């Protein structure tokens, strides 16, 4: 039932300005160190 | 008992007839298009 409700909510969801602001905050600043680690991991291609 | 139950939940707080989910495998969009295709109806009443 939770999955069905999630599907119903995510289906008819129109992004508002405040939600986009919150998501931009999340992806750009508060998760910065972790994304730095992930971006560092790529580019460390190693040979034998 | 459940008829009075539903009547009371609809009168005490208005519930749009879209967020009501009879079961987790129920899709509003699909059910309504299937029902209209099955039983044709007049559109002038809905538009005029």
């Amino acid at each position: 039932e939770v999955l069905a409700a999630a599907n119903s909510f995510a289906e008819n969801y129109s992004a508002t300005s405040q939600d986009m602001d919150l998501f931009q905050t999340l992806t750009s600043c508060t998760f910065s160190k972790e994304y730095a680690w992930k971006d560092f991991l790529n580019g460390i291609h190693c040979d034998v | 008992s459940l008829d009075r139950e539903a009547q009371n939940m609809v009168v005490n707080k208005g519930i749009c007839p879209e967020d009501v989910i009879p079961d987790s495998l129920f899709s509003f969009r699909h059910t309504m298009v299937l029902l209209r295709r099955l039983f044709p109806q007049d559109s002038i009443s809905s538009f005029y």
